[PDB]
């Protein structure tokens, strides 16, 4: 079944005709009305499973929805050549320090 | 033949039950339609009453017909500000003639949202570039308060409008007045209409807190890569500094 | 608030490599 | 209910639907059949996995569901809503993870320090 | 306008850095050209062509192939400040202090070794 | 459904115009209604089938034809100033249900001379700091002033997407000079946003105004630019102006990065020098 | 085929239209006429150059086009899209540019180190 | 935040160089 969720102004909410049953995941917060549940900021990666009955023709109906948001606020850009560049720089630097302590010894 | 609606205008607070009546001079009809217009933007109808049907219900809307009494009623349960629109009543003759509908004069409805925490205040918006006008905003006033036009032609005041913010489920009322010439300090602009004495007039002095600003901070991938570049540069700097120091000690020995 | 890996904890992490190291070798003259 | 197993490796996105033992399966996304034909090499279907190549955030984010084969769209009752951003060679690291390499880098350097000093 | 071809328009404002171009050609084949060279093939289910973050400063010549004889090239030019430094007295003051203390440490070091 | 075109139209006294209405549900009954402000709604010619036509209640000055049940055109052979009104197209089935489907509507204006029309000027005002300090909410107001006629559509765009939440628009324009006609109209719209979202520099707010005016075939001989149908927009960036934001972070980290490679080249050059002396001593 | 030439100097931005030589050149910006004359002091026009002074990103970033006199600007064979946030006296850190300031530093430093070495 | 970070970094750096001069000159 279609569980409608909307993305108003960096916040994510779950909207249903009736109450929201919570399964393991981000609990979030509830608004002034029980029928709508708030999941917080979009860039906080809200992940969870939620349940809700519909109305009219759907009632009685069981519905389950899984929400999976994967934002890259914790991602970086580096091609394999660039990576190899950093490991090369650190290994030559470490060997340079090793040479220095060799001269000290 | 003719359709008359009673009343023509209505103003009620939100949550009240509403009764609207439509009248016709001929009972030899087969149709009944109720339309919604707000204020134009086409006509929307969610209702249908047939001559063989006494009552029709859809959503929060009830409707009844009495052909013998020549009466038609529309019932609204728990009226909301979204119901503020012009409602029409239409009928069609039973005979297989011209099938011309005879629309009524129409009924206007305004529903006032119930504000939970009144907080009247007047704020001044900073003037934008390429514009010589000044704008001030009066907002969060109780629904029993209400504004009127200015006393001079060089000052323009708009009517109050209701706002809905789904993210914070908030409802509010506000009005906007602007003028171009002279002395337009909005401590005097909203004058023709009486406003509550506790209305907040902020001082021209401005103040704010960095704590609220920090809540809006966000991150991007390029910034993250730049930060890792920073950390890397520090690592190589410490390593080369250690080697340099070691060389100073060796050569000074 | 979403720092990702722009968290300030990284900002004051590497200076620890000289902070807690500095507070130890200070014992040489005492 | 068994959660959808989603895996990201760069711009390649893999969907797993362990809710059935298998032997028949079909996908749907935003009310259209995705993954049922070989004619497009950008996408592919495995025994239990669905493979997307150069995933695009804006127009490929939405509802995903397993039918499975022989079933009908309306009888589905457990949907996944996915909207994710990704770049080529974009991997995920957390604050604690990136803090690990810094310490071991010092740790290995300590290993070099002790043995060259003996010479 | 359309009757003057110019079939390439740009979708620019986007909550991430991606810059998007739109070709209004028929959905049977969409191919993209950069400086007159084949650079990419776009499928009918796809509608947009991505040039990555605007921070890379995408500046080039682009055109798309529909059923008739290409499209008028569009010269897109981006100059963002991912690299503009605002020369306020605080910044030059800080840079000044930084490099003068740097030269101080080199002076002390070279005086020590020599 | 019922589709009618165009949305808006400006005409010169004596010009000719044809309105298009089409349906795809094989409706037998078609009709046209014109609505004038605050005296009633009136009926124009109607057709219940292909090839027939009965006159309406205001039949003068309007013209129709029924050659195909899927299309119903309305034609104005000669435009008069009194014909300025709002028009609607209606279609329905016969007998089965008695339902009625109303078109989106068309707005038309006839003027003596086209020199009076003007394009709107759009301005956007940022919220006061007092409001965000007190109610923790930011309100954006967009003004669209001095245009003629009022064939204007206003919308808000955030990050390249249209928003339909937290937006209020004045249902009726306000005239600059209400004493006499004609006069240029002013319109205002309000958008309210939570203080956290407004104070984000990446958030870009745009106020779009779409104006329907003259066409390319319209003759223009005035000393000003031809007011063709166009779109006028106003832009605005999110800002805070009291505290630390990402823009300060970006420039600060970039200046820090820059300083690091002069320090790195500094350190590498010094390291090269001492190591060069060291290996010279080693070789010798 | 010949691309547009764009020049930048602080808050002053000047464009060049190398095509359509000889004939009088006109300009448009966001489908509105723009040029020299005396309507504004911040904008000026040359024989084939359009000069913008005290630039602003909010209203001056958009489509630009140069067309010859008489010929319709829409029939012009080319279009340009321009965005740039202008900064007064804010010189930029291009990848090739940042390499320069490094080398100049050894030049100035390489001098004062030898005198104290020769000290 | 970052600017204060580098100020602490510089402060520890000057402390370290002074103390290094100290034991270098005291010992040999
Ligand atoms: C939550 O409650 C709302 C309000 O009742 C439900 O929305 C309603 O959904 C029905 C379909 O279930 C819509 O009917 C529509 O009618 C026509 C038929 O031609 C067509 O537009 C659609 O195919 C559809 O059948 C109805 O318009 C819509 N709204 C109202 C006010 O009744 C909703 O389904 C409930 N459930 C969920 C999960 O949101
Ligand atoms: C949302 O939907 C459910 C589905 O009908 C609503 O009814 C609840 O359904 C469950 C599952 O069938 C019932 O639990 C069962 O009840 C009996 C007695 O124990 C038995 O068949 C099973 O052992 C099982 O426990 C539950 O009683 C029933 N609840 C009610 C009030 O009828 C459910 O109420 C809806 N949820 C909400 C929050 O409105
Ligand atoms: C558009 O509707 C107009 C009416 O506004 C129709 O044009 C007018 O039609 C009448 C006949 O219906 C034309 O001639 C008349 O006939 C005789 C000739 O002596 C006499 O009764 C009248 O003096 C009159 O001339 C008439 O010429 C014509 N229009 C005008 C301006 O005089 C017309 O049928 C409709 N157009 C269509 C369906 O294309
Ligand atoms: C709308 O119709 C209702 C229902 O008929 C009217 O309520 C009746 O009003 C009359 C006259 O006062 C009373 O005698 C009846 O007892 C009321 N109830 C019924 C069930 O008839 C109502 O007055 C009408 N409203 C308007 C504004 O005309
Ligand atoms: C759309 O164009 C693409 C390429 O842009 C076509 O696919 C390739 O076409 C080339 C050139 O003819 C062939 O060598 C390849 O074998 C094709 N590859 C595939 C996977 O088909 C594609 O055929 C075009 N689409 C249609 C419907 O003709
Ligand atoms: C590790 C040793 C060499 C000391 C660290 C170097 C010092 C002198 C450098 C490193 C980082 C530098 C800071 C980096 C960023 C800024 C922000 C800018 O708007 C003003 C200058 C300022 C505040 C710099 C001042 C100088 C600084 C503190
Ligand atoms: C990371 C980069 C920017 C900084 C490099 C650190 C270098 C310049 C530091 C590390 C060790 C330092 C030396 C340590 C000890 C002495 C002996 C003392 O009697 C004079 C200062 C002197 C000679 C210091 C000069 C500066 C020095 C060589
Ligand atoms: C409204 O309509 C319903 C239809 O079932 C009817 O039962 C009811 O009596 C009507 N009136 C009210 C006040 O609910
Ligand atoms: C405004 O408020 C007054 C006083 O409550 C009320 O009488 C009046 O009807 C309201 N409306 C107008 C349009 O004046
Ligand atoms: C605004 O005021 C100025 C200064 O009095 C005046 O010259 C100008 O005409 C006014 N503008 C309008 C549109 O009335
Ligand atoms: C506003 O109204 C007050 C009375 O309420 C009156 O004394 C005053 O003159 C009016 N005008 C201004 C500008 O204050
Ligand atoms: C595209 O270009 C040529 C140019 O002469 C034109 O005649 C032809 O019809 C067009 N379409 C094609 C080749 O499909």
């Amino acid at each position: 079944f279609k569980i409608p969720i909307e993305e108003l102004e960096d916040r994510v909410f779950v909207n249903c005709n009736t109450s929201i049953t919570w399964v393991e995941g981000t609990v979030g917060t509830l608004l002034s009305d029980i029928t709508r549940l708030d999941l917080g900021k979009r860039i906080l990666d809200p992940r969870g499973i939620y349940r809700c009955n519909g109305t009219d023709i759907y009632k009685d109906k069981e519905s389950t929805v899984q929400v999976h948001y994967r934002m890259c606020q914790s991602c970086v850009e580096l091609d394999p050549a660039t990576v190899a560049g950093i490991i090369v720089t650190d290994v030559i630097a470490t060997l340079l320090l090793a040479l220095g302590v060799f001269c000290f010894a | 033949q003719e359709v008359t609606q009673i009343p023509a205008a209505l103003s009620v607070p939100e949550g009240e039950n509403l009764v609207l009546n439509c009248s016709f001079t001929d009972s030899a009809i087969y149709n009944l339609q109720w339309f919604r217009q707000d204020p134009g933007k086409g006509l929307t109808s969610l209702l249908l009453i047939q001559s063989s049907q006494r009552e029709q219900t859809s959503g929060r809307l009830n409707a009844s017909l009495d052909k013998s009494s020549g009466r038609s009623t529309l019932y609204i349960a728990a009226s909301q500000p979204g119901d503020s629109a012009t409602y029409l009543c239409a009928v069609r003759p039973l005979y297989g003639g011209s099938y011309i509908p005879t629309f009524g004069r129409g009924t206007s409805l305004i529903v006032h949202p119930y504000i939970q925490n009144p907080d009247p205040a007047v704020y001044q918006l900073r003037d934008s570039k390429s514009s010589d006008k000044s704008v001030c905003l009066f907002t969060d006033f109780d629904s029993q308060t209400n504004v009127s036009q200015s006393k001079d032609s060089d000052v323009y005041i708009t009517d109050k409008t209701v706002l809905d913010m789904r993210s914070m489920d908030f409802k509010s009322n506000s009005a906007v007045a602007w003028s171009n010439k002279s002395d337009f300090a909005c401590a005097n602009a909203f004058n023709n209409s009486i406003i509550p004495e506790d209305t907040f007039f902020p001082s021209p002095e401005s103040s704010c807190d960095v704590k609220l600003v920090e809540k809006s901070f966000e991150t991007d991938t390029n910034l993250n890569f730049q930060n890792l570049s920073v950390i890397g540069f520090r690592i190589l700097l410490l390593k080369v500094a250690g080697f340099n120091l070691l060389m100073t000690l060796r050569l000074w020995s | 608030q979403s720092f990702g890996l722009l968290d300030p904890k990284l900002c004051y992490l590497l200076d620890g490599i000289l902070f807690i190291y500095g507070v130890i070798l200070t014992a040489l003259f005492l | 209910q068994t959660p959808y197993k989603v895996s990201i490796s760069g711009t390649t996105v893999i969907l797993t639907c362990p809710q059935y033992p298998g032997s028949e399966i079909l996908w749907q996304h935003n009310d259209k059949n995705i993954g049922g034909d070989e004619d497009d090499k950008n996408i592919g279907s495995d025994e239990d996995h669905l493979s997307l190549k150069e995933f695009s955030e804006l127009e490929q984010s939405g509802y995903y569901v397993c039918y499975p084969r022989g079933s009908k769209p309306e009888d589905a009752n457990f949907y996944l809503y996915l909207r994710a951003r990704v770049c080529e060679n974009c991997m995920e690291m957390d604050v604690m993870s990136v803090a690990t390499i810094v310490i071991v880098d010092i740790c290995i350097t300590g290993g070099l320090l002790l043995l060259v000093y003996y010479w | 306008s359309i009757k003057g071809n110019h079939l390439v328009k740009v979708y620019d404002y986007q909550e991430d850095g991606s810059v998007l171009l739109t070709c209004d050609a028929e959905a049977k084949n969409i191919t993209w050209f950069k400086d007159g060279k084949m650079i990419g093939f776009l499928t009918e289910d796809k509608k947009k062509w991505n040039l990555g973050s605007n921070a890379k400063d995408p500046r080039g010549m682009y055109q798309c192939k529909g059923s008739q004889n290409k499209s008028k090239p569009l010269q897109v030019y981006y100059r963002m400040c991912q690299n503009c430094i605002e020369l306020n007295a605080a910044t030059i003051s800080g840079f000044l202090f930084a490099e003068i203390v740097s030269i101080f440490v080199l002076a002390v070091g070279v005086y020590f070794i020599a | 459904g019922v589709t009618q075109t165009p949305k808006f139209q400006v005409l010169k006294t004596g010009q000719s115009m044809t309105l298009q209405c089409a349906q795809d549900m094989n409706h037998e009954y078609m009709s046209w209604y014109r609505q004038d402000p605050g005296m009633g709604l009136r009926l124009i010619h109607y057709s219940v089938g292909a090839g027939i036509t009965d006159q309406g209640e205001v039949p003068n000055g309007y013209n129709v034809s029924r050659s195909t049940t899927e299309d119903f055109p309305l034609r104005l052979l000669s435009a008069a100033p009194s014909q300025t009104s709002v028009y609607f197209c209606a279609s329905s089935y016969v007998g089965n249900t008695g339902e009625l489907f109303f078109g989106e509507g068309s707005r038309l204006t006839v003027l003596e001379d086209l020199k009076n029309v003007f394009p709107p000027e759009v301005a956007v005002f940022e919220p006061s700091e007092a409001e965000i300090s007190h109610t923790q909410k930011a309100t954006l107001v967009c003004l669209a002033t001095g245009f003629y006629p009022d064939h204007v559509e206003l919308s808000w765009w955030v990050n390249g997407k249209e928003v339909h939440s937290g937006v209020s628009t004045d249902p009726q324009p306000l005239k600059e000079q209400p004493a006499l006609n004609d006069s240029r109209y002013c319109l205002s719209s309000r958008l309210r946003v939570s203080a956290t979202f407004w104070q984000n520099p990446r958030n870009h707010f745009r106020c779009q105004v779409q104006f329907y005016g003259l066409s390319e075939n319209d003759e223009w001989t005035q000393d000003r630019a031809k007011p063709v149908t166009q779109i006028v927009s106003a832009e605005a960036w999110g800002r805070a102006d009291c505290g630390f934001t990402s823009e300060s972070y970006q420039q600060g980290v970039l200046s820090a990065t820059i300083l690091y490679e002069i320090l790195l080249g500094k350190a590498t050059l010094y390291a090269v020098l001492v190591s060069a002396l060291v290996l010279m001593a080693m070789v010798k």
